[PDB]
Parts: C-alpha cells; structure tokens; sequence
RNA sequence: UGUUCACCCACUAAUAGGGAACGUGAGCUGGGUUUAGACCGUCGUGAGACAGGUUAGUUUUACCCUACUGAUGAUGUGUUGU
RNA sequence: GAAUGGAUGAACGAGAUUCCCACUGUCCCUACCUACUAUCCAGCGAAACCACAGCCAAGGGAACGGGCUUGGCGGAAUCAG
RNA sequence: CCUCUGGCAUGUUGGAACAAUGUAGGUAAGGGAAGUCGGCAAGCCGGAUCCGUAACUUCGGGAUAAGGAUUGGCUCUAAGG
RNA sequence: UGGAGCCGCCGCAGGUGCAGAUCUUGGUGGUAGUAGCAAAUAUUCAAACGAGAACUUUGAAGGCCGAAGUGGAGAAGGGUU
C-alpha cells in the first residue's frame, strides 16, 4: 500500500557513492570556458584554510531592512601564499575527450615540490627531473623544447600550467607542496602559451589570479566524521524510545518485493571527507602578507579605515590549530568546506555574476582579532595591557 | 536441543 | 619460593591475621626451611617473621 | 618413518617432525606456508619477528573473520596475523633439523626448508556449559607437524 | 572486637544452647553455657501463688 | 477513536488519490483481534456458547548466501611515482 | 433489577478509567559525555543451519523463479556493518 | 556512605584502540505531553523543625491531605541533674 | 599393498543386492579460526624461585568486602574434599 504521510526524501541522491575521497586536494572538476576577447590569466589558485572570524560592514542593498545599517558577518581567512609555476601542459580536443599531449617542465623546482614526487623522502636520493633538466642546457635540448612548445602552439586547444604552492612559508608541519594543473583562459594559443613560457620558475600571488568583491567557487574536501550511523549521516529519524533492536537506525529498508535494497535507502557508511564544490563564496578582502621597509607592516592586515590600528588577523594567541598567518590571505565570506590546515581550491566561477548581490562592493568597518582559545575580550595585545595595567609578573 | 520458544508461544499462530 | 605455610603458622603462632604477618623479603631461604612451627617461633625471636602494627584509624 | 615426499638427495638433506602437538592447526599451517622456502637463517628471524610483530603471516586459505594489517602488504594480501605459538612451535622445529643437520655433517647457514607440511591430528575434546542445560563440544584442534630441510649455496 | 562461636555442635540458639561470656585468665571473651533456671517447689495447697522457701530452687 | 475508515479544529499553494505478499513484526510497538484467569448481559437443564460488551496476559535467532552501505584489494600498463 | 443479591459507601488498592496542576528529551529535534561491549591483536574456541547453490527484468510454469526461455549482463581474495 | 579487626585479588583471560549499532549511567537552549493506545520511561517531590491543613466520613479517619516558611558555618546566652 | 586362506561348474538353502525412510550406530566437513571467553569500581612497582611468569610466592603502593561481611564458627549435604 502508499505510505500515509507524505514527506520529502532525506539526504539527496546527486552526492553519492557517500564514500571517503580518492583525493585530499580539492580537484577543480570543470574550469570555465575560454574566450579569446580578454587577457590571458589564471582561473583558480590554492590555498589553507586557517580559521575564522566576525566582520563589521555597512551594508547597500537598497530595499531591505539593513541598508546602510552595519551588520556583522562571517569569514573564512584562507592562507595563500604565492604559487610557482613549474610546468605547463596542453591537452588535445578529441572525439573521446581531451587528451593530454605535451608536458613540460622548468629548468629548477624546488624541493618543496620535488617532494610531492616521492613517498619518502628521507630515503629517497632525490634524483626526480635530474636527466630531464639536462636539456635546458645544450643545443640540441633547447630546440626539441622550441619543437615542443611549437608543437603544442600548433595542436594543443587548452593549456593549462601547472603550479606548486611554496610550502615553506605555511606554518603547517608538511614540506611537501601540492602540486597543480591551473588553467589558462585568454587569448590564442599561441598567446597564451608564450604567457606561460614566461612565467616559468616564477612566483603568482593572489591578487594575479583573484579581485576584491569577487565571487569564487571553494573545492575542497570535507572535514571527516568516520564511519557513522544512518542517523548522523542521512538525518533519518531516531526511532522512539521502546525499540528492541537499535533506534538510531531506519526501519523497514525496503518494501518486499524489488527484493534486493536499494542504492536510494539510506543505510550506515564514510560521513565526512567527501569531495565538495562550493560555490559563490564572496571575497570581502585580499590582504598583503607580512614585509619589512624598516621595520615591519604587520598593520595593513586586519587594519580598516575605520579601525586604523596595527591588528593583523592573526587573533591573539594564534589561529587555532594553525598558526600565524603571516603570508596574504583571502577573506571568502562564510565558512569553506574542509577543516584547519586543508589545502583548499579557490576557482574563478563559471558562471555569469550579474546579480544585486553578487557585485556588491565591500568596505569592512572592523575585523575581529579578539582570541579564539577562550571567550576572547581583547583584540589586540597593546589594549589588554592598558586595559588591565602591570601584573604580578614584572 | 535449542531453546526456540515457549509452549504457549507455538510461533505461527493464524487462528 | 613458595611460602603460604610459612605465613600461615606465622599467623596463628601471632595470633594475628596474616595481613599482619611480615615476612623480611631478603631472608627467604631461612623462612623456607620453617616447615614447622617452633622452627616459626625461632624466626620470631631473631626477627624475619614479624607481627606488623594495626592500620591506625585515629578518632581524632 | 615414511615422510610424505622424499627428498632429491637424502645424503645431504635433513628431517624433523612432531606429532599431535597442541597449536592451533589453522595458524600453524599459513605460517608454515609462509616458512616455505626461506633459508633457515631467514626464517628463524621471520618467526622471530612474527612473535614480536615486526612481520606478520598471510591468512590465505583460513582467512576468514581475519583482519587486515599493512604488514601483510609485502606477501601480496590483506590479510595477517601473528600467530606466537605456531611460530614458536616451528621455531623448535627449525631447530632440531638444524641440529639434525649438524649431526649429519652439513652446513647448516646452507640450509633450505624445501618441504614443510601440517596436517591434523587427532582432536582432544572437552566441552562448554549453553544456555537451557546444553552441553556442546569444545575440542582442541591439534597438527602433525613435519619438515625436509636442505643444503642449496 | 574479639567476636565469638558456639563452643558445641548446637549452631541453633534453642532453650539447650544458652550462654554467658566468661573472660579468661589467657583473656579471651570465651562462652560458657549455662544451666537452666530451676524453680523453688510450689505449694500443695493449690490456692497459694508464691514458691517456697528455705528450699534451694 | 486500537483502528483502516470517519469526523472536527488550525494553518496552507495544496492540505489529490493509489501501488509495491492489502510494501514494511530476526525493523519496533502490541492498543486490537486470537489460548489459558476472571466479569457482565443473552442463550443453554448442564459442561458450556456468543463477528455481544469488559479487564489481565513470555513478540526468539544472523556469525551463512545474496542485496544494500561503507572499507581493503584484484587483473593489465616492464617496475614505481605524477 | 433485588442474598442468581438491588442500591449505596468512609478507609484501603503494584486494580480499570478521565481530567487538571506541577514536572520533564515523551515530543519538536536531536546533540554531547561517561563505563561495558562491539573493533584489532595473543591464547583458547563452540552452535544452529546446509539437495545443489546463490545478481536482475519480463515470460511461461503447481497461476509470486537462483536455476528454465528471452533479454539485461558477469572480474580474485576479503573487512566492518 | 566512609573507616578499624579479619578477608580478598574484581568473580573462566590479557594487551591496543575509542567507529557504527547496542547494554547501563548522565546533561540539555526555547517550548512542556504537541509524543504515544496510554505520560510507557524518566523527571518533579522528598529528611527534620515551625506554622497550616478541604470535601467527605462508619466520627476511628481522610492527613505527610492540600499550602507555606526555615535549615550552613562560627561566637555567645538561657533552660533543664 | 597385504600376509592365510579362496575360488569355477552342477545342485540345495537363505537373515541375498539401498540414495532416500525428519531411518539406526559410528565418523567427517562447510559454517569458522567465526559466535564467543564484557554482572558485582583495581590494579601497579620491585625481588625470589624457576627452562619459561600479565596470573606463583615475598615486600611495597593503591584498592575493595565494610561486622544483616568477601570476617570467624556450626546444622543438612558432601566423603578425604
Ligand atoms: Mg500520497
Ligand atoms: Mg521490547
Ligand atoms: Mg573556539
Ligand atoms: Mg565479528
Ligand atoms: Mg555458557
Ligand atoms: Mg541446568
Ligand atoms: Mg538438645
Ligand atoms: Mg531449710
Ligand atoms: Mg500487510
Ligand atoms: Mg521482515
Ligand atoms: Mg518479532
Ligand atoms: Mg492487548
Ligand atoms: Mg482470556
Ligand atoms: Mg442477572
Ligand atoms: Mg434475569
Ligand atoms: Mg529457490
Ligand atoms: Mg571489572
Ligand atoms: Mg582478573
Ligand atoms: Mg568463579
Ligand atoms: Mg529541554
Ligand atoms: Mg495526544
Ligand atoms: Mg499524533
Ligand atoms: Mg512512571
Ligand atoms: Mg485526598
Ligand atoms: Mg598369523
Ligand atoms: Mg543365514
Ligand atoms: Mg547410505
Ligand atoms: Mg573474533
Ligand atoms: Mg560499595
Ligand atoms: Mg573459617
Ligand atoms: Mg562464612
């Protein structure tokens, strides 16, 4: 017979094998597309989630109930220091699909990176691209890399170059730079390949690649709950108190008949650490890093015109489960899949933004540095001091 | 020989 | 080696319980050769076995 | 007595066996599987490492119920164990054929455990107390153990 | 404290297995069973309540 | 109301109808039917009967196969990694 | 419907109802924490059950098939569920 | 509930982890039975002192009805042989 | 292989041929190295003995039973414990 009551099914099936990732890093699973008109550039880069915090802004959407008051707002903070761009790589339109066609690589990588061509390190001989960046230095190499990036302006449809993040400057614990393919959306070919070809070995910062009050897509990986029952991982009902084998379960699977169960009845598996693509996740900032003229500009970070003061977004006492952000961040509104530390894919979106709200321009009263380890009351180091006077340890 | 059920249980009761 | 007799007699030669008996731990052998009582005795007076003190419970 | 399989060249090829000893014939057997093979100087540091979990056995045949570990990984299966008795028990075993090797004339750090065979053997039995006044077998599964060993440099 | 047992096979406390506490010279609290509590005679006039006396009960 | 059904309140965009062993008891519950105790009424000379009312009344087993969910792996690609 | 007892009735009741107050995770609507488990390992180590076995759609068929027909299709060895 | 006398080695094993399901305990914003057959379960209540106690009643009860107040620590006073 | 008896023909005789009987007795698999060895808070450090110690004994520490006892004694029952 039909079921009663109806009711909206739990959980949708457009997400599904519910399994643990293949990948850690967030793979961008469909650029945006090409046109010639406008300047050749990246369309994506990687960053480190390091934590979060309040934003104080005025607010201009006309119409509501909160124009031109201030409001308080979420955001991520994630750490993205400059990428290098080490390879580049054509792929080739065909009836089967895109086919990769021609790799090359720089003359020097970086450990950081060569790293990532290795499980171990510490036993290894490290002997990666040794006999490759031989041909860098003769004749006869330097031409076959002319024939192979000539080859690759004749053929070729997309070329996409491969970067590496600069690990070393990540507080984070690992020394091993993740690699990627970022794809290059410009002019021709031809144009776009020599673009590449000049930013071999060499630094892109953020700024290259993303704008302030721009929407971005986040891929990332989520935070992972481990296997887990059918309650926490489809929010199906707890079943009442009397239930003489298990509540927290879903009771009839299937009905009789179809007499298998089916991929669409929720059952007990992987909750977490699934592969995910957020999308139209504001920028509200892109801060410089830390630098030095004299002394140091720690200022300019979470510093406001309104604000004024010295603060860097680095809350006291560390963002938790971290460290100092010290490098330039972007300041996505709103959470971003994946956890502390998770190397995070930010993508250019792949979509036309021509909404109200989607080209707001944003013009931050106050970011929130106060302590993330406790109930924080102070911002910054300098206010606790006066606000307290002299301790008992001076 | 194994449990089962009670006397009065007599499983399959269809009356 | 084995001395469960040996903390038996001991006990009843007290009169205490055997919590109360105290064996000294490095003079074993000498208290393995006491498979009787009186040869306990003898322990007693030269001081291997002894009779511990009671757990105080003070009503201060 | 008769062993199963002769070897090639008795001369200079040495025996060991034990019968109806008390391990378990499962965990015995996929040791002496893995066993099989080595020279003796590897394999005593095999069971050696097995009886500390530096390596583990494959669980091949008698594998189910039986967890997975790394240290399987190097055999090639997901399986594996570390059976401590099984290894001690053809710890003995490997060392009475090297003995018996030495009393023979042979160089023993030659040897080779060219032949190694469990097999059950007669089952002790005890039994176990069950819920409404039953009473149910509890049987020990014991193996005949045997072993050829063999000079190969 | 010294606590104590029945000194016979009589575990039951039954009219037989009465008891007293002596101390003792080795000064241990030891049972002793007691004798029963014997009467002085009663009168043969019948009407008269009280037992008799002179007459060790 | 044990109900299916029905009815009524309230909101709603709408409060459409149906199937899957009258989906679904090693998923539950067990309120109802449907043992055994007992009560009433009617029937029966009586033992007893009653799609006439009432109250009390043990809901067993998965460690197999599969199916499903997650999880190791597998064949190839010389070996390995991207 | 009148000792096949009729009508009552304080007190009592692990008795059958109904309602109100308080109370609460019964519920919205689920979450967290603790201990024993399950899990993994060393040692030990049963049982029920079992024609053969073990992916489906439809068909026909003792009128609801794992096996038959015709289609879909099929990839060792396993783990927790 | 905690202890002394006396007795024991955690009840037929150990180790590592701390997932889901369980078994046994807890806690829960706001709402407060809407849950369910049904407040099942748990929760409230609770000890003593001082007040203060209804209908109804076989005048015995109902009654700890109901309903309120107080309680620690310390330093004194007074009263009782 | 084994180590002491057996057969062809003609007649006579029968307790004369097994897949099943939820058949009888015995033995053996899959299940499975699985289910399990989770009621009552608790173990640790050293030393001895010893081929060998998570468990034996000795000492120390931390714990429990907490005099309606996990203490000391008997009845019935056991029958050398
Ligand atoms: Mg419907
Ligand atoms: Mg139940
Ligand atoms: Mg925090
Ligand atoms: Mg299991
Ligand atoms: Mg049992
Ligand atoms: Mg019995
Ligand atoms: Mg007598
Ligand atoms: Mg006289
Ligand atoms: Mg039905
Ligand atoms: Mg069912
Ligand atoms: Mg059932
Ligand atoms: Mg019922
Ligand atoms: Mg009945
Ligand atoms: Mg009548
Ligand atoms: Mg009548
Ligand atoms: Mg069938
Ligand atoms: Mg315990
Ligand atoms: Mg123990
Ligand atoms: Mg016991
Ligand atoms: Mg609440
Ligand atoms: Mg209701
Ligand atoms: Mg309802
Ligand atoms: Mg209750
Ligand atoms: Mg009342
Ligand atoms: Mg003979
Ligand atoms: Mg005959
Ligand atoms: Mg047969
Ligand atoms: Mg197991
Ligand atoms: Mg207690
Ligand atoms: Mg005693
Ligand atoms: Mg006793």
């Amino acid at each position: 017979s039909h079921r009663k009551f109806s009711a909206p099914r739990h959980g949708s099936l457009g997400f599904l094998p519910r399994k643990r990732s293949s990948r850690h890093r967030g793979k961008v699973k469909s650029f945006p597309k090409d046109d010639p008109s406008k300047p050749v550039h990246l369309t994506a880069f990687l960053g480190y989630k390091a934590g979060m915090t309040h934003i104080v802004r005025e607010v201009d959407r006309p119409g509501s109930k909160v124009n031109k008051k201030e409001v308080v707002e979420a955001v991520t903070i994630v750490e993205t220091p400059p990428m290098v761009v080490v390879g580049i790589v054509g792929y080739v339109e065909t009836p089967r699909g895109l086919r990769t066609f021609k790799t090359v690589f720089a003359e020097h990588i970086s450990d950081e990176c060569k790293r990532r061509f290795y499980k171990n390190w510490h036993k290894s001989k490290k002997k990666a691209f040794t006999k490759y960046c031989k041909k860098w230095q003769d004749d006869a190499g330097k031409r076959q890399l002319d024939k192979d990036f000539s080859s690759m302006k004749k053929y070729c449809q997309v070329i996409r170059v491969l970067a590496h993040t600069q690990m070393r400057l990540l507080p984070l614990r690992q020394k091993k730079a993740h690699l990627m393919e970022i794809q290059v959306n410009g002019g021709t070919v031809a144009e776009k390949l020599d673009w590449a070809r000049e930013r071999l070995e060499q630094q892109v910062p953020v700024s290259q690649v993303f704008g302030q009050d721009e929407m971005i897509d986040v891929i990332g990986v989520t935070k992972g709950k481990g296997y887990k029952g059918v309650t926490s991982r489809w929010h199906t009902k707890k079943l009442p108190r009397k239930t003489h084998r298990g509540l927290r379960k879903v009771a009839c699977i299937g009905a009789w008949h179809p007499a298998r169960v089916a991929f669409s009845v929720a059952r007990a598996g992987q909750k977490g650490y699934h592969h995910r693509t957020e999308i139209n996740k504001k920028i509200y900032k892109i801060g410089q890093g830390y630098l030095i003229k004299d002394g140091k500009l720690i200022k300019n970070n979470a510093s406001t015109d309104y604000d004024l003061s010295d603060k860097s977004i680095n809350p006291l006492g560390g963002f938790v489960h971290y460290g100092e952000v010290t490098n330039d961040f972007v300041m996505l509104k709103g959470c971003v899949v994946g956890t502390k530390k998770r190397v995070l894919t930010l993508r250019k979106s792949l979509l036309v933004q021509t909404k109200r709200r989607a080209l707001e321009k944003i013009d931050l009263k106050f970011i929130d540095t106060t302590s993330k380890f406790g109930h924080g009351r102070f911002q910054t180091v300098e206010e606790k001091k006066a606000f307290m006077g002299p301790l008992k340890k001076d | 020989g194994m449990w089962r059920f009670y006397t009065e249980d007599s499983p399959g009761l269809k009356v | 080696s084995m001395l469960r007799l040996q903390k038996r007699l001991a006990s009843s030669v007290l009169r205490c319980g055997k919590k109360k008996v105290w064996l000294d731990p490095n003079e074993t052998n000498e208290i393995a050769n006491a498979n009787s009582r009186q040869q306990i005795r003898k322990l007693i007076k030269d001081g291997l076995i002894i009779r511990k003190p009671v757990t105080v419970h003070s009503r201060a | 007595v008769r062993y199963s399989l002769d070897p090639e060249n008795p001369t200079k090829s040495c025996k060991s066996r034990g019968s109806n000893l008390r391990v378990h014939f499962k965990n015995t057997r996929e040791t002496a599987q893995a066993i099989k093979g080595m020279h003796i100087r590897k394999a005593t540091k095999y069971l050696k490492d097995v009886t500390l979990q530096k390596q583990c056995v494959p669980f091949r045949r008698y594998n189910g119920g039986v967890g997975r570990c790394a240290q399987a990984k190097q055999w090639g299966w997901t399986q594996g164990r570390w059976p401590k008795k099984s290894a001690e028990f053809l710890l003995h075993m490997l060392k009475n054929a090297e003995s018996n090797a030495e009393l023979k004339g042979l160089d023993v750090d030659s040897l080779v455990i060219e032949h190694i065979q469990v097999n059950k053997a007669p089952k002790m039995r005890r039994r176990t107390y069950r819920a409404h006044g039953r009473i149910n077998p509890y049987m020990s599964s014991p193996c005949h153990i045997e072993m050829i060993l063999t000079e190969k440099e | 404290v010294q606590r104590l047992t029945y000194r016979r096979r009589l575990s039951y406390n039954t009219a037989s297995n009465k008891t007293r506490l002596s101390r003792t010279p080795g000064n241990r609290i030891v049972y002793l069973y007691t004798k029963k509590v014997g009467k002085a005679p009663k009168s043969a006039c019948g009407v008269c309540p009280g037992r008799l006396r002179g007459v060790r009960a």
